[PDB]
């Protein structure tokens, strides 16, 4: 019953991630880029985003900026999990909007905690 | 130069840690998952690590056939060889790379086959694949025809390979520039594209060893064809 | 720097991944080709080999991008208030494991009773900590009647003095200083089928010195090695 | 029912090579190093020979010589399985014994036909 928005370029992470978040009964859809991920949004809003930054077309930090200026998105929240593992990179997407930055090479079980207590609360 | 080391050395662990996240989260997943995963899944998610580690093992043989060139270890062993199977060959291994970012792989000859001549087929395998590998990398980002033609002639009491694709093609500030170690062009469609900048300083190298050169045409934003020369 | 030490350093590299990739490679192909001739506990061992293996590379690439970023000087620390007692225990911990494979005992005593305060980043010396321990070791003896790493903690000069003590091959005096340098190894003939990227201690130095601290080494050939790490209060 | 001698000084190595080697019945042996190895085949005279070159003690080449220079030895075949990629590595190694010569990272299903061919 709890829809989550995967976006993440590489078709591998997709499987995986999608895979971890179906076995606690998410309900997973998948996008390509940025641009899509926000092209998907118009038919139906997600409880959680699993954001990428680095992807083609459409950047992930212009995802979150853009998640920030329509009403409607600003309250769900966004889990970013990229391989860009500055310090610098997670303050930016904290200022961007993002409630939590996850690192790659991740756990799958801590990026399962994780999606829990934000869809928990 | 110092400065493109630096930026060379955040390049192979950016290159390396994509792989490994994929290996990281299946193993896992896999180890987490016994009892959630049925066997066609499991069979897949190890493929899938299995599949990771050869791109991994790729990159660190990248790494280290540069060090062998670079101190003068890599003497190459010369023979007889249809260079139509071998392409055709190193095309079939390059289909997967292709689809995953949907470029086809087309092979013609202007002359007719076989095209017999005196290489070191691993070492030539290896240039075929690093300019189709890098048609295929650097493909325009969406686009309905993307594309990478192997072609092969005689010219010159030698042979000509030719790699044409249709992709982002390179600026003529970087025509010079693309083939010595390290470098990359770093532009908004380079930005998360993987690599070291040695695959053609490899190329050129192992080229050159052959007797041969190596030289490009780009026509920035249309493609770029890169023309291989061996003698007979 | 120069041209040279960079094709080495290529070198190892390739060879410090190459050995997890192994691993990695063949406990793989194994399960994948053996699902008929695994028992529940070796399918469960071999894939605690992947994911292990896959921790020994991924420190290894964070070993790279922590360089290149002290190059670059993207990276800053954030100092916080912290227990360096028990942080020098739980960095102790992690290294147990590695140490027992070569039969390195390690230990820990403080000439100051716990626990000693300091502003410090507890991430980036818990690093400083593991390196010098991981050294500790990596160059160890061969022979293994009483290897160990000491970790002796006292409070010197308005600071804190962390000292690193092994008891293995110990350092030529023409190379004390050089081990700081990046990419810089002893080429020594006890001293080869240890991979390395000769990255470790500039990174230590490095963030040392991003704390206004210092790094230093004596060592004697054949005995030992002593590493200083001093960070003030 | 066949016997191997396995000489790596990688627990992690051998485990896995050990059980793809068991997996065909052989029997398997191992040693830390190559000084290990030499004093393993006093014990007994093995059918294979799986070596290493880069061990501490005593090294892979070495052990290679040292089959060439005692008797019931010379004729035991080695494959060496080594992370040594130089096309030079292998070639000393061949003219120091080796019948075969396997690269790291290796297949598992191939280092095993290896070692069949070479008991057959
Ligand atoms: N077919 C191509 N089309 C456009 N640009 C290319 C092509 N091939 C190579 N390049 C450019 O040349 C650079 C160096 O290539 P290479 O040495 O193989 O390193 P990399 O691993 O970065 O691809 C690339 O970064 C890219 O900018
Ligand atoms: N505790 C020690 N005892 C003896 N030698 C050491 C010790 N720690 C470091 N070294 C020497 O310093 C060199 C560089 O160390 P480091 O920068 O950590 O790189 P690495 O350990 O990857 O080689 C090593 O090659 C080794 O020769
Ligand atoms: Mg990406
Ligand atoms: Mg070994």
């Amino acid at each position: 019953s709890k829809k989550v928005l995967l976006v993440d370029d590489s078709a591998v992470l997709r499987k995986i991630v999608s895979f971890n978040l179906k076995k606690e009964g998410y309900e997973v859809i998948e996008a390509e880029n940025g641009q899509i991920a926000l092209e998907k949004l118009s038919e139906f809003t997600p409880d959680l985003i699993v954001l990428d930054i680095m992807m083609p077309v459409m950047d992930g930090f212009t995802v979150l900026k853009k998640l920030q200026e329509k009403e409607e998105w600003k309250r769900i929240p966004v889990i970013v999990l990229t391989a860009k593992g500055g310090e610098e990179d997670e303050s930016l997407a904290l200022s961007l909007g993002a409630r939590k930055v996850m690192r790659k090479p991740f756990s799958p079980s801590q990026f399962i905690e994780e999606v829990k207590h934000l869809l928990n609360e | 130069i110092d400065r493109m080391k630096t930026e060379f050395i955040a390049n192979i662990s950016h290159e390396l840690r994509t792989p490994l996240t994929a290996i990281k989260a299946y193993a896992e997943t896999i180890y987490n998952s016994l009892g959630e995963l049925d066997l066609s899944t499991l069979k897949e998610f190890l493929e899938v690590i299995i599949d990771q580690s050869n791109h991994l093992e790729n990159l660190l043989n990248e790494l280290l056939d540069f060090s062998r060139l670079e101190r003068k270890s890599l003497q190459i062993n010369r023979e007889k060889v249809d260079l139509c199977d071998l392409v055709e060959s190193a095309v079939n291994a390059i289909k997967e790379f292709a689809s995953s970012h949907n470029v086809n792989v087309l092979f013609e000859s202007n002359v007719p086959c076989p095209v017999e001549a005196y290489i070191d087929p691993t070492r030539i395998r290896q240039v075929l694949l690093n300019l189709l590998n890098n048609g295929v990398k650097y493909s325009k980002k969406d686009a309905p025809d993307k594309y990478v033609k192997v072609i092969l002639d005689e010219k010159d009491g030698g042979v000509l390979i030719i790699v044409e694709d249709n992709g982002i093609g390179i600026p003529d500030h970087a025509k010079d520039r693309i083939f010595e170690q390290f470098y990359r062009v770093d532009s908004s469609l380079t930005y998360e594209v993987p690599g070291t900048g040695l695959g053609l300083a490899i190329t050129k190298e192992i080229v050159e060893l052959h007797g041969g050169r190596i030289w490009v045409e780009s026509e920035v934003g249309k493609g770029s064809r890169f023309f291989v020369w061996i003698p007979k």
